[PDB]
């Protein structure tokens, strides 16, 4: 039976929400591209370059338009008249509107493209901008994180193909299932925050013992996700599990909200 | 149309123009155009970055502590060198000495990061260069397992195997939806492989997608998460108990049983399926040791890594070493000194940059980062441009140089450093692979030996995970457990105005963040990265960088389709997104 | 000594006795004694259950919500089978109908189970009555690779990697620290494998050793642990949340995508590992085609499992089906009524507990379990052993009957039931593999055949995993969720007195727990277990057991080396914990 | 070079430890038995048996008298003059003795040998008593849990192995490292609990989004173990995050502690 039509771009981004992509570990990544979707242009995995990956572009959203989604990593910088992002010689806002434009849905990958991530910290020099910003007009499931946890990314893919539908999203438009709870909500160093035991420097006695980090930055407190149950990395760690707090990253502004060595 | 000469060629942009754009298996954004003469060869390249963000405007201001979670997200594939390079800085700046162990963990971060990074460009991005994927489907399968078993003690060999392996490529491509393989190069004359060995690749490209998400377990115990892991100024967040109360809380025996198991599936994957497959795609495409020299037979450049004397970054310290060599000299391996002036040096008079004096070089403590686009005369316009023009401003990259000089930077350049400056390892795999090939030594000078190099840095990053790995043991056997160093942790410890360097080699060359703190906070901070060197637009001299260098002179097949320039290119692993930050 | 006739055989307990205690490669405590005549052969055999823990007593008195916990610790071997057989039991007394997706999971939990038990079995348990380690020591690799891809299309099968095992085994005996290959039967005649099949099977012994830990990452998602997973009383404890806020908490697709690589994973593995490797000890041990019959040409007995239809234990929803034989009619497979008195009974005349009435049976609902050691006149003393007297009591194990027919039960017995009632999968697939082997049905009813038909049912279980899976997932399609009813989780809610049975076909056969409620307390709590049944010792009538009559008429090569013993009674892969409760 | 050795006896025992032993995912059991010991005596796993396992079993003991290292699994009988157990004819007691006379250390592996488990059960028909109660010149480390963790199994014959000593141990003799902390205090539902956020009955809503279990019986409020952090079956669950309470496995008496589903 055919496969559904996927298109991933990319604008202003440093891949890792792609790379985070490869890591799922069920169904592998291999397995979702050769028997899930059908991944029918990505830019960092595809044979044709140049005019051959143009014309692959062309004839994807023009032999599916109104089926394909459009997954997007990244962001469209406004400044220089786009310049800041270039893509056959024009500014790369006008390869989105294009995908955008034929897509049944939009999936926008990371907090780059829910949000703004590292480019739109202040002072933003190129103007960088989420994506429902631009794209005002279809559906757009924001997927936070920077990056969003492998499992979680496949995990959201499965769903989709599997019940044919969109998941269920809270008010910014995150999915339920995996962000409608804080990381605090679900840490497993909760019990030494209920207690009042803190980890106070790096390496002390406490840093020893998994006490919470609260004090040293953690903003597990005002952030959603899903770090502190599925985890990372085929359920391995996340940031808290190995001694660094919540930086704050699947939230937007995360950058801006003081040191990430300031208490929330 | 022009003509000049520079660095031995003869750079001539009359004729044909060709445009590659966008580059695909690369990270991040790039565009190539060339000129090629009637006889179908390239006498003009011009590398373009076609993204910015500018980390570095952004870094200012901002709490030293915090600057390597800013830079880490200069690049999620390169993730984690930046934030050593940042963390490295800013306690070089502050005068901080970290303890053994969290040296020892930072560079098994980074041994682990060259083993994916290396192992993944190998197959995902530069593969499709080398391997016909759709020949595999004419392979007998039972004579790609009697040539996969001739190459290795591999396991996964079976007639069978390779049968099944070929029957999903045939249903994948069965309704018409060709996906990533869709309007590819398969059946250009370059395609040398035969079928059996076309089927094995594309085999070990589907192994190696599914195990190197194991690889980077390594960097979840340690840093959290990969992408991305966390670090701190004074050593490593994750600390560590054996034998206490709470070692739940903690890296512990469990935990570092983990890092071992992966350690051992790493090499063994390494050294049985990557490295008989980069000698495999060596013995099919000898002339490929003939073609992209550029600069690697002229000037290389290594800052060096891996320091095993914590908080020492000599040379009796680093195990990967540095140098430099210029004007075709390898018998003069030159020492290296970030903080001199008159050493690395960015010009930005092909660039989208302001400088005060655009005819000059600025180091990197005097680095000026403001933005300014303007492509000038372009065929089309400034924002639908034809042909960039190469006569003026081209890139987002700065042009950097060592000494005036421009440097080639990556895995070839540093086994070119490491063979000349005597280290017993590199010369005797490089001799046993040239032999292997029966190629002379300056073979490694090209595409194909670029490729060659990843390969061996693969399984050389590999052993030293072992040896790193012991070493952390070894501390612990004797009860020394410290990862953090506080007493310069608080800003008021710290000097009023300072500065610093951190340095390393990341999986594509020489990397250095250049960091002055005042009050308290980032002054400035300017990144010099491997892709900004092997990519770098000209100079006031008109002298081309290491990408545009190893196009020079190359034929190419079929003008409409640009095989040989994605060979040369990706044997680089272009990072666009390090490049221009 | 003495001579009688009983099913066919004659029981003479004249000539050399011979001991086997410990019995090892089982669970648990097992002594077995023979006597052989003049011609090796053995005329007489004893099964003796060395252990007890008096699980049936400790019950007394419990929640009848707990009783789940307690007896799944009857066995960590085949875990979760006493907990499924539990809360089917106390559900039947209640009253309680569990939602679909609970009874699922239940059978997901038990389809994971067989795939387990019956994999670890035949590798780490029988695998060296048929294979000889040392032997592969004399393997040529090549050869080895040749015949391993001649059986299967499994991918590991490289001479590499042959040589690589065949070299960690040599390294591993040439310390002499043997291991668990010391002081083994190596060289015995009855090994018939050459040296290859011996190398390639010791392979996949290792492969088996690694991969049987993933299997059970199924338990983990819905149960939380393996071994010893979690149940409740109404349904399962895993709830499920695919689309709402705080799925995190809860079996989501994540947890289910990670069940679904597994159940791939696993099919993969015994498909084309264990099955090649069952019918290649087929191929090459025919003779044992026609060893160890017992009584599986007379009598065999299946409860049935797997309800396909949620709370409906009947013939329509049993996709394994259930019945018995006696009397070597096969044309007249019979209905099984665990209520009925006159079918199921324990009778203790042989066995070290006390009765009212020894020469009479009890039906478990009139259970009695009041141990009593009592080994009479065994030529040493109450404390030292020497020669159980099987003249009078002799075993912890009671000896159940049904109808008053010793019965045996297990792979073998279930799949004469499913073949002789019809079925057309198990009909199609028997009649495929014997004629593979080039043997008559009857063959089946044999040692060897006790071998196949486990491999058998481990692959129609990981089948049966998907189809399951399947169930669960259309059922979420749909928006049912449930998996726990609680209407009468609260006692006030139950019978002030009741009664139930749970049955199902663990691993090792037809497996019951009856259970007697009263003032929301156990006030009864029996269980006969399929190793009860097959390991039995005699009844008042002196009929012999399973493993009794497997083992009558055997001939021995070498009777100081009891291989042949080991092999037929492994091939039940006997449980004593279980048998003894 | 040689490899220590180890000697691996079964009184009562229902072969839990054994089954959670094999399950360990690094190193793996192969490993530890191919590289890092030499189990010279299993009944569940050895070649060798009757006779030829006795020899096996007196050769080790006398050969390697005072180096050899015992892991007990089960525990004796003390009822019907020890025959509730039998090997090789004989009181187990015997045997557990015999090997305990040559051993340098005793790891007691699991709730049974180390405090009784489900035999000690009200009202313990067969006398079963813990090793620690019939060896008491030896040193004993016990590993608590029904059964203890796979990972945590092999991270303490690591520990030992690599170290060349016995882990540090608590006052009860559970080594620190993974029985120093309660469940509850590394417990990821710990913050449902601290806002009264309780499962009240299975299925409702509140289990649907993983609350807490105190109210359906967790015993997590007085456990020693690492199910929390270390987690089951190479990090993919634990009792809790599959929906139940614990039931106090690693504590002495858990069995008669009250239902598993009344409160702590
Ligand atoms: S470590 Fe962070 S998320 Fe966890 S309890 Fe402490 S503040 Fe909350
Ligand atoms: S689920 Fe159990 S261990 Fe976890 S917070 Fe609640 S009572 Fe404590
Ligand atoms: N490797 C890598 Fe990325 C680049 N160029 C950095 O630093
Ligand atoms: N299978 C199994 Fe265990 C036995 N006999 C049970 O029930
Ligand atoms: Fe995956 S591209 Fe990486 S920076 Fe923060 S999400 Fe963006
Ligand atoms: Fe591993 S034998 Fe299983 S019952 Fe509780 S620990 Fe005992
Ligand atoms: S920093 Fe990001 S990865 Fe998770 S723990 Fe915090 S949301
Ligand atoms: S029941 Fe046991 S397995 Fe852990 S969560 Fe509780 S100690
Ligand atoms: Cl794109
Ligand atoms: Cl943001
Ligand atoms: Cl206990
Ligand atoms: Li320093
Ligand atoms: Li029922
Ligand atoms: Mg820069
Ligand atoms: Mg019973
Ligand atoms: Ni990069
Ligand atoms: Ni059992």
């Amino acid at each position: 039976k055919p496969r559904i039509p996927v298109v991933w771009i990319h604008g202003l981004e440093c891949t890792c929400c792609t790379e985070s992509f490869i890591r799922s570990a069920h169904p592998l990544a291999k397995d979702v591209i050769l028997s899930l979707i059908s991944l029918d242009y990505d830019d960092t995995l595809m044979a044709a370059a140049g005019t051959q990956a143009e014309e692959v572009f062309e004839d994807i959203i023009t032999q599916y338009n109104g089926k394909y989604i459009l997954a997007v990593e990244g962001n469209p910088p406004l400044g220089e008249q786009g310049m800041f992002c270039i893509s056959s010689g024009r500014p790369f806002i006008e390869k989105l509107k294009r995908a955008a434009a034929g897509a049944s849905a939009i999936i926008a990958w990371g907090t780059c493209a829910s949000w703004g991530c590292v480019q739109a910290a202040r002072p933003n020099p190129t103007q960088a901008t989420p994506i429902d910003k631009v794209i005002t007009d279809k559906p757009i499931i924001k997927v936070p994180g920077c990056p969003p946890i492998p499992d979680v990314m496949s995990a959201i893919i499965t769903y989709m193909v599997t019940f044919d539908r969109l998941p269920d999203v809270d008010r910014m438009g995150r999915p339920l299932m995996f962000y409608g709870q804080r990381i605090h909500d679900k840490c497993y160093r909760r019990a030494h925050f209920d207690a009042g035991e803190f980890v106070q420097s790096w390496d002390d006695d406490a840093a020893r013992k998994g006490y919470c980090l609260y004090k040293m930055g953690c903003k597990g407190p005002t952030t959603y996700n899903a770090c502190s149950s599925t985890r990372w990395n085929d359920g391995v760690s996340f940031p808290i599990q190995s001694g660094h707090g919540c930086l704050g990253c699947a939230e937007n502004g995360f950058w801006d909200r003081g040191s990430f060595y300031s208490r929330v | 149309s022009t003509q000049y000469e520079t660095q031995g060629y003869t750079i001539n942009n009359a004729g044909r123009r060709l445009v590659v754009d966008p580059i695909t298996r690369i990270q991040g954004h790039m565009r190539c155009e060339v000129n090629i003469n009637d006889q179908n060869v390239i006498t003009n390249a011009v590398s373009c970055g076609t993204m910015f963000r500018g980390l570095e405007i952004i870094l200012q201001g901002r709490d030293p502590r915090d600057a390597w979670a800013f830079v880490e997200r200069i690049c999620g594939v390169c993730t984690g060198v930046h934030a050593l390079a940042s963390v490295y800085a800013i306690e070089d700046a502050i005068g901080i000495k970290v303890p053994d162990n969290a040296n020892i963990i930072r560079n098994i971060m980074l041994a682990t990061l060259w083993c994916h990074d290396h192992l993944v460009h190998f197959y995902q991005l530069a593969g499709m260069d080398w391997i016909d994927v759709l020949d595999a489907l004419k392979a007998d399968p039972r004579k790609t397992s009697e040539l996969a078993q001739s190459l290795s003690s591999w396991p996964k060999s079976s007639p069978g195997y390779f049968f099944d392996v070929q029957n999903r490529l045939k249903k994948f491509v069965e309704g018409g939806q060709l996906g990533i393989f869709r309007n590819g190069y398969w059946g250009h004359p370059q395609y040398k492989l035969p079928p059996e060995a076309n089927l094995m690749g594309f085999a070990h490209y589907l192994e190696a997608l599914d195990f190197q998400r194991e690889i980077v377990k390594i960097h979840a115990v340690f840093g959290g998460k990969n992408p991305h892991p966390n670090w701190i100024v004074g050593g490593m967040p994750c600390a560590i108990n054996i034998d206490e109360s709470g070692a739940v809380g903690a890296v512990n025996m469990e935990r570092l049983n983990l890092v071992q198991s992966i350690i051992t599936r790493t090499a063994d994957f390494i050294n049985n399926v990557m490295i008989p497959d980069a000698l495999a795609i060596g013995q099919f495409n000898k002339p490929w040791s003939e073609i992209g020299t550029g600069l690697s037979d002229k000037c290389v450049l290594s800052y060096g890594a891996f320091p095993d004397i914590a908080n020492d970054f000599g040379e009796k310290s680093l195990l990967m070493p540095g140098g430099a060599v210029i004007n075709g000299d390898f018998n003069n391996v030159l020492p290296v000194d970030l903080v001199d002036p008159q050493q690395v040096q960015e010009f930005v008079d092909h660039a989208w940059y302001r400088y005060p004096n655009d005819q000059v070089g600025r180091h990197p403590f005097d680095g000026i980062t403001d933005p300014w686009y303007n492509p000038g005369d372009v065929k089309g316009s400034d924002t639908n441009i034809q042909q960039l023009n190469e006569q003026e401003r081209y890139s987002w990259i700065k042009a950097p140089r060592w000494r005036g000089n421009a440097m080639e930077v990556g895995p070839l350049a540093r086994t070119l450093i490491a063979y000349h400056k005597g280290d017993a390892a590199t010369v005797e795999s490089v001799d046993r692979m040239m032999s292997a090939l029966n190629l002379p030594l300056s073979g490694i000078q090209s595409t194909l030996g670029r490729i060659l190099c990843r390969a061996h840095e693969a399984q050389w990053a590999a052993g030293k995970l072992q040896y790193f790995f012991d070493k952390l043991m070894t501390n612990l056997k004797n009860g020394n457990l410290a990862t953090a160093s506080t007493e310069k942790w608080e800003p008021a410890t710290w000097p009023t105005e300072c500065r610093g360097v951190g340095f390393t080699e990341a999986p594509r060359g020489a990397l250095g963040h250049w960091a002055a703190i005042r009050d308290g906070k980032i002054d400035l901070y300017q990144c010099v990265v491997p892709t900004t060197w092997n990519a770098s637009p000209r100079d006031p001299k008109g002298q081309i960088g290491a990408y545009e260098a190893a196009l020079m002179n190359t034929k190419m097949a079929i003008p409409e389709q640009p095989l040989e320039i994605l060979r040369t290119l990706h044997s680089f692993d272009p990072c666009l997104a390090c490049s221009t930050h």
